[PDB]
Parts: C-alpha cells; structure tokens; sequence
C-alpha cells in the first residue's frame, strides 16, 4: 500500500492537518494506512478513522441521492428519452461508494474488530460496521439486499447489546449507535414503530443518568440526546 | 426533514 | 485518455449531471474528455470547463493556505519542532494543484486557444490562462516565479487588449476579466495602486453602459460591478 | 477580508 512506507505517527499527524484542511479523503488513506500497521487505535484514532471515512461517504452517498432522484424523474410517464447517461453516471458514483464501504469493512474484519477487546473499541467498531452495511443497503437493489440488511442488523444489535451490559446510558458511544440503529430501523428495515420505540427508550434512559454526569459529560450526552429528540419529532 | 445520524 | 471512448454529447451532459451534484473532479474531467474531443467549445461548454475546474483548484487553494499556515507558526519562535510532515503534505497538496494547473493550461496550449477567433472564446482562454497561472503564481518560490509571474501578466494583457477593443464596458467576460486581472496587481504584483485604479476605471465605464441594456444583461454586469466594488472597499 | 475574484 502507498502508505506502508510511512510512520505511523507522522500518518496520524498528517490525518489530523487533512482533517484541517478538509481534505477528507487524503485523510482517510492516511489513517487506512495507519490501520494497516496493524497496531491496535486509541480513542482519538478511532475518531480520526471514523470521522475521515464519514465525511468522504457522505459526499458520495449525498451525490447518488442526487442522481438517483434525476434517475427515478426521467423515468416517469411524459419523461423525454435522455439516454443511458444518467443510469451510468448514477452507477459509477454508486461503485465508488460501495468500494468505500468495501474499505473500511475489510479494516474492521482485518483486523480491527476481532483485536478489540473493551468495551468503548469494540462497540465503536461494531456500530462502524452497522454503519457502513447500512450505506450498502441504502443503495442495494438485488439478490444481496436483504443478506446486507441483515449484516446491518446483526452488527448493530451485537453493538447494542455490549453497550447496555457494559456502558452507562449516557455513554456517547452507546447515545450514537442507539441513534443509528433507530435510524436503520425507520429507513432500511420498514420497521418505524421500532425506531421511535428505541430512540424514546434511549432519550428517556440517558434523562435519568445525567444527574451523575460532570458539566463536560453533560453536554457531550445531551447533544447526541438532541439528535434523538430531533427524529422523534420528524417521525411523530 | 434531514434524519440526524452521527 | 479514459474519456476517449465516450461520445463528446455524454461527456457534456454528465459534465452537467455533476455539476448536479457537486462532483466537481468527476465535472473536470468530463470537460477535459470533451475538449480533447478537438472541436470548439460552444458559450455554455467554455463555462462547464471553466466552472469544474475553478471548483477543483479553489479547493485545492483552500487547503494549501490552511496547510501554509500551519506551515508558517511552526517555522516562529518558540515553535517546538515536529519533524518534516507539515512541509510533506503542504508540498503534496501543492503538486497536487501545479499538476491541476497544468492540465488547465495544456488545454489551452492543445489546442482552445489557437482555434478561438471570436472575441467571446479568445478573451475567455486568455482570462483562463491569466488565472491558472496566477493560481501557479500564489505558490511559487523558486527561480521561475518571475517567468510564472509575467506568463499571468501576460495572457491578461492580451485578453484585456482584445477586450477594449472588440466588446463593450458592461460585457460580463471583460469584467471578470478586470476584476481578476486587478487580483493579480494587489496580490501577485505588489502593485495596489494599479489593482485599485484598474477596479475604478472598469466600474465606472461599466456604470456609464448601463443605460444600453436589457434588465437581464443589466442583472449579469450588475454583480459582477459589485465584485469591483467589494474589492475597492477592502484596499481603501 | 476575502479578495472576490471569478
Ligand atoms: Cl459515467
Ligand atoms: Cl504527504
Ligand atoms: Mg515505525
Ligand atoms: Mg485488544
Ligand atoms: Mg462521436
Ligand atoms: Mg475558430
């Protein structure tokens, strides 16, 4: 790999200036490289992975939407004949981002995940790996799409249920994943009654914790209980 | 109308 | 060229698909497919080209200055050392953006250029040619910045020539023309006063013109008179 | 403070 000549530290410095810099991609080939080491990440590095590949997916996944609403209109009764541009176009952004998620769920099976061991590392990368399956299902139309639905589910539920053995809940991590899987449920699996269900469980749950929580954990809980709060009152 | 993720 | 197997018709509308939906490197390279299809560019053809590519090197600028900047503090007084990676990925960012350049100015060289007669296509060229060297100019450093520095001065003088003579004072194209060319003296140049009588004189002959024009001609002159005058705001 | 150009 490009990388594999690189310290790991100067990789991790230089994933921090791509992040100033908003050079999203440079920095998520930055920290694969760092993944690829093959040392365990801290905290922070497992933050710097996640909010690399986050950023350059949703670009990716912001543009197919784009597309694929051109798409769907010119498919329409009255649409004039454009040709197969748009399906193409539509499906080169589509590759890309499926070849991203692609990526980084090798790192999380090579060899991320079976490495983790505590709580907060091992929950971090099952909720990355609902996640980016989540990404795959969004665009998912054949034979697969529902085997990668369930590979969604099985991550997040996996996640979910270390996070409530093992985790307070206000637990940032736990706040995070709890979010995402509702959001998985409302838009993937058709199963909206369990979404607002386990985003009211998880607001009210984290309510009564916060009372143990310093000034700094109070405001890093309530912000992704805002997020919680904010669906519920799309979805009701 | 955006559902939030993080 | 990757491009060589797609029809110049797909390649324009795909340039405008991305444009859609933000996919400016995928919107560049599209528009280089189409020019090197070696017929002339029409009005709405030259803006695609030149619009891609303005969105690909900004960014690539944004950056660079963030990267410069950081680069700078650690070169003061008092500033710990952190080895060689702020001047490695500045100087990647960097080539990344001459490379960029260069691209721009090769197909102006092979062969717009040379084939533009018409004073809408050549002065449009010509403003290119300024600006991409200008852009080439902003990061300079060695022996060939003077030659870099008189290459921009140079296609802008040839394209405001041709622009006095063969358009009128309001022309959208003549004006950015002025506007950019009038960058060029405050901030490549070291020559403010030049970049500020060039702003007024080009503002106050635009106004003069007003009066000859449709409301939608009078719309497109009007904002960019107000470009002239943000600038001379900031400089005075 | 931004220099506008086009
Ligand atoms: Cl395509
Ligand atoms: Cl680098
Ligand atoms: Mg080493
Ligand atoms: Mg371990
Ligand atoms: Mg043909
Ligand atoms: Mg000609």
């Amino acid at each position: 790999g490009a990388m594999g000549s690189m310290e790991r530290a100067s990789l991790i410095q230089k994933a921090k200036l791509a992040e100033q810099a908003e050079r999203y991609e440079d920095m998520a080939a930055f920290m694969k490289g760092a993944v690829e080491k093959g040392e365990e990440l801290s905290c922070e590095e497992r933050n710097l992975l996640s909010v690399a590949y986050k950023n350059v997916v949703g670009g990716q996944r912001a543009a197919w939407r784009v597309l694929s609403s051109i798409e769907q209109k010119s498919n329409e009764e009255g649409s004039e004949e454009k040709g197969p541009e748009v399906r193409e176009y539509r499906e080169k952004v589509e590759t890309e981002l499926q070849g991203v998620c692609d990526t980084v769920l090798g790192l999380l099976d090579s060899h991320l995940i079976k490495e983790a061991g505590d709580a907060e590392s091992r929950v971090f990368y099952l909720k990355m790996k609902g996640d980016y399956y989540r990404y795959l299902a969004e665009v998912a139309t054949g034979d697969d799409k529902k085997r990668i639905i369930d590979s969604a589910r099985s991550a997040y539920q996996e996640a979910m249920d270390i996070s409530k053995k093992e985790m307070p809940p206000t637990n940032p991590i736990r706040l995070g994943l709890a979010l995402n899987f509702s959001v998985f449920h409302y838009e993937i699996a058709n199963s909206p009654e369990e979404a607002i269900s386990l985003a009211k469980t998880t607001f009210d749950e984290a309510m009564a914790d916060l009372h143990t929580l310093s000034e700094d954990s109070y405001k890093d809980s309530t912000l992704i209980m805002q997020l919680l709060r904010d669906n519920l009152t799309l979805w009701t | 109308g955006m559902t939030m993720s993080v």
